[PDB]
C-alpha cells in the first residue's frame, strides 16, 4: 500500500503516479573463472521494480501526441528505465503493470539511494 | 534447476535458426527503421533466443554473424551495454574465441569510442558492466592482442575531449605503448574511481603514498557527510578498503578511526568486535576462491562463518550455498 | 517447513474444537460416516503436536486416543506416535501417567490370549514413562507380577520388557523366572553394570568366534568405546570384521574398509562422543563430507550440522 511519483529527469515534472506491487534486489556474482591481481570486489548488481496499477499524468499525453521515481519512510531511486513488453490476452483486457529497471551509470557507481 | 546438464540434439538445426534470426534482425535494423507492431511482436522472442544461446555450440560464421547482429544491428532500447556484454558472455560460453570475433568486437568498440564525442553522453548499463569489461575479455581469451584503430585514436587525442582520456583509460592493455604513453600523457590519478580503474586495467599493483593519500582523503569526506540524516548508497568502495585491509596488501593503520557507519567494513579490519548478529550472508557471495582461502586462514570468525554457512543452507536450497561451504570448509 | 516455529493464535476454540473430537470419538464407541471421520480425526490428533492445550482437554484427548480407537486405522506404534507428538508440546502431569498406566494393564489383560509397522510397543512406553518423573512405580502392573504363574509365558514375556516399571518386590518374580540372554536384559535394563560374569561369557563368546575364524558381535565394540566393559583383554581380539575394528582401535583401523552406513545406525549420545573423541575425526569427517557430496541421502547433513563428527 505504498504510493509511486514518476517523474522526469530533466525537470520536476510528473510523468505519472502508481501503487508498486515488487521490488527485486538481484545482487550477486558473475561467472568467477572467466571474470595476485589487486582485487575489485567483482558484482553483478540488479535492481528492478513492478508495478500493478498506474495512473497517467494528462499533462504528459496533452504534449506527447533518462527518469526517476520517489516511492512512498520514502525512498528516491534515480537513473530508471522502461521495460517494453506487452502480450494481449484473448479475455478482454484490468489493470496497467508495468516494469522499470535499474540504469546504472559509470560515474556515480551507486544505485540506490534512501531517505528518512 | 541447473539447465546445464541438458543435452542438446540437432544443434545444425537450432543453428539455422538463430542464423536466419540474426540475419532477419540485421536487416530489420540495417535500413527504413523498424515495423512498429512487428517489432514489438519479435524483440521479445529474438531476445530470448540469444539468451538461450549459451547452451549450443556454434559453427564459425554461425556465431560471428550471431554476435554482430546482437552488437550493432540491435536497438539500443531494449538491452543496454551491460545486458549487451552478459549476453556475448553467454554465448561465448560454449564456444571458444576466433579471430573473427575478435575483429568485430575491436570495430565495434571502435564505433563506441566514436560515440563519446558529446561530454553529456555516457554509457549506461543495467548491470553496471561496461566496454571496459569488454577489454577485459579480449585481454582474458587472447592475451596479446593490440589494437590499431584505437591507438591511432589517442595518437590524435587531445586535452578537449576529455570522455575520450577516460574511456581510452579503461581499455589501455588494448592500447600500444606509443598509445599509452600518450594516453598516460594527459592521465592523472585525480579520484578514487580513476584509481580503481587503473588498478582493474592493471596499472597499479601495489599502494604508493598517492592511492594511500586519496583513500583516506575519501574516508575523511564520508566522515564529514555523515555527520545528522544519513543515506544507505550502494557504491561499494568503503567494502574494498575494508577486504584490502583484510588482505594485509595495505598497511597503514590509520582507518581504524572509521569503524561504524557501515557493515562489512569493521569485519575485515576488527571481526571481534563485529557484533556478529548484523551479518548477511550475501557477503560471502561475492569474494572469490583466494579471499575465501584467507578468511579460512584466519580462524578467529570461522566457527561463525561456519554457523551461519549450516543455517543458510538448511533453511535455503540455493544449492551454491553447499559448494561454497563444501569446498574450503569455511 | 518446521511447523513448530510457526506461531499459533486462538488458542481456547482450537482446543474447543479438540475437545468436541475426542468427546465424539469416545461416544461413538453406521460405519459410511465413519470412513470419512476417521481421517478427519487422525489428522486432528497427528497434528495437534504442536499446540498449546489446557490439564482437562489433555486428559479428554488422551483418555480418546487411548481406549476408543480401534486398530483397524490406528495402530499400536502409531498410538506411540500420536502420543508422543502430543506430549512434545505440553509435558504431561501425573493424571496422563496414570490413564496410560491403565492403558498399559489394559494391553497386560489383552494379551492373555500386538503389530506395528513402526515395530513400537509397550516396552517403550515404559521408556517415556522413566524418561520423565522417573520416581515412578505402577501399582497394578506390581499387583499383576506378584502373580505371574509359571505357566503363562506369555504375560511374563510381554512384562519382561517391562522392568523398570515395576517396584523391586515385584521385579523379585520377574528376575527369578527371566549372549541373548545379557544382551536383552541390558536393553531392557535388567541390569546396568555388567557383573564379572557377563564380561566372562562375552569373552568365551569371542574366543567360540575366534577358533570359528581360522551377530551381536559389534556391541561388544561399542560397549568397548562407551568405557562400560573394562575387562581390559579385548584389544587382544581384533581383526574378525571391519566395524570391530573401528571401535575398538582409531588409528590401527585402516579407514578405506569403512561403510558408511553404520553411522545411519550410531544414535545421538554415542555419535556425539565419537565427534568429541577427536582420535577418528579426520576420516569420519572425510566419509561424511564424500556421502554429502556424492550421494542424495540426507542423514549425513544433518550429521554435520548437528555434531561435525
Amino acid at each position: 500500500t505504498a504510493d509511486v511519483y514518476f517523474k522526469r529527469k530533466s525537470d520536476g515534472k510528473l510523468v505519472f503516479t502508481a501503487e508498486a506491487q515488487t521490488a527485486s534486489f538481484s545482487q550477486a556474482i558473475s561467472e568467477e573463472k572467466l571474470r595476485k591481481p589487486l582485487y575489485i570486489l567483482k558484482s553483478e548488481k540488479e535492481i528492478n521494480l513492478t508495478v500493478k496499477n498506474a495512473f497517467f499524468d494528462l499533462e504528459w499525453l496533452a504534449m506527447t501526441q533518462r527518469y526517476e521515481v520517489e516511492y512512498r519512510i520514502y525512498i528516491q531511486f534515480p537513473n530508471v528505465s522502461p521495460s517494453g513488453e506487452f502480450e494481449m490476452s484473448l479475455e478482454n483486457g484490468l489493470a496497467p503493470e508495468i516494469k522499470f529497471e535499474a540504469l546504472a551509470d559509470t560515474d556515480t557507481d551507486e544505485m540506490a539511494v534512501v531517505i528518512e | 534447476c541447473s539447465i546445464d546438464k541438458i543435452r542438446f540434439g540437432e544443434q545444425e538445426k537450432i543453428e539455422e535458426y538463430l542464423v536466419g534470426i540474426a540475419e532477419e534482425i540485421t536487416k530489420q535494423f540495417s535500413a527504413n527503421g523498424m515495423n512498429v507492431v512487428f517489432y514489438t511482436q519479435f524483440i521479445s522472442e529474438a531476445k530470448a533466443a540469444l539468451y538461450f544461446a549459451k547452451y549450443v555450440k556454434l559453427s564459425e560464421e554461425g556465431l560471428g554473424k550471431i554476435v554482430k547482429a546482437l552488437l550493432f544491428y540491435f536497438p539500443e532500447r531494449d538491452l543496454d551495454i551491460g545486458k549487451r556484454y552478459v549476453w556475448l558472455e553467454r554465448l561465448t560460453k560454449c564456444n571458444e574465441l576466433p579471430k573473427s570475433i575478435i575483429s568485430i568486437i575491436d570495430d565495434f568498440l571502435v564505433l563506441q569510442a566514436e560515440k563519446h564525442i558529446d561530454q553529456n553522453y555516457s554509457e549506461v548499463s543495467s548491470n553496471g558492466l561496461y566496454s571496459r569489461d569488454y577489454g577485459a575479455l579480449i585481454k582474458h581469451f587472447e592475451k596479446n592482442f593490440i589494437s590499431k584503430r584505437l591507438s591511432e585514436i589517442t595518437l590524435c587525442l587531445t586535452q578537449d575531449k576529455q570522455k575520450q582520456i577516460d574511456f581510452l583509460f579503461k581499455l589501455l592493455p588494448l592500447l600500444s605503448t606509443n598509445a599509452k604513453s600518450h594516453l598516460l600523457s594527459f592521465k592523472s590519478v585525480e579520484n578514487i574511481n580513476d584509481l580503481m580503474n587503473g588498478i582493474r586495467i592493471g596499472l597499479i599493483d601495489e599502494f604508493t603514498p598517492e592511492h594511500e593519500e586519496l583513500i583516506i582523503e575519501y574516508l575523511e569526506t564520508r566522515k564529514v557527510n555523515y555527520i545528522g540524516i544519513q543515506t544507505f548508497s550502494s557504491n561499494d568502495y568503503m567494502s574494498t578498503f575494508g577486504i584490502w585491509y583484510f588482505l594485509e596488501e595495505i598497511n597503514n593503520s590509520k582507518m581504524e578511526e572509521f569503524i561504524g557507519m557501515d557493515d562489512q567494513y569493521d569485519f575485515f579490519v576488527d571481526p571481534e568486535n563485529f557484533d556478529y548478529k548484523k551479518f548477511i550472508p550475501s557477503w560471502l557471495k561475492n569474494y572469490n576462491d583466494k579471499l575465501l582461502g584467507k578468511i579460512a586462514g584466519n580462524k578467529h570468525m570461522k566457527h561463525h562463518v561456519i554457523e551461519v554457512l549450516k543455517e543458510r543452507v538448511k533453511n535455503s536450497n540455493d544449492k551454491r550455498y553447499l559448494e561454497i561451504l563444501m569446498n574450503y570448509f569455511i
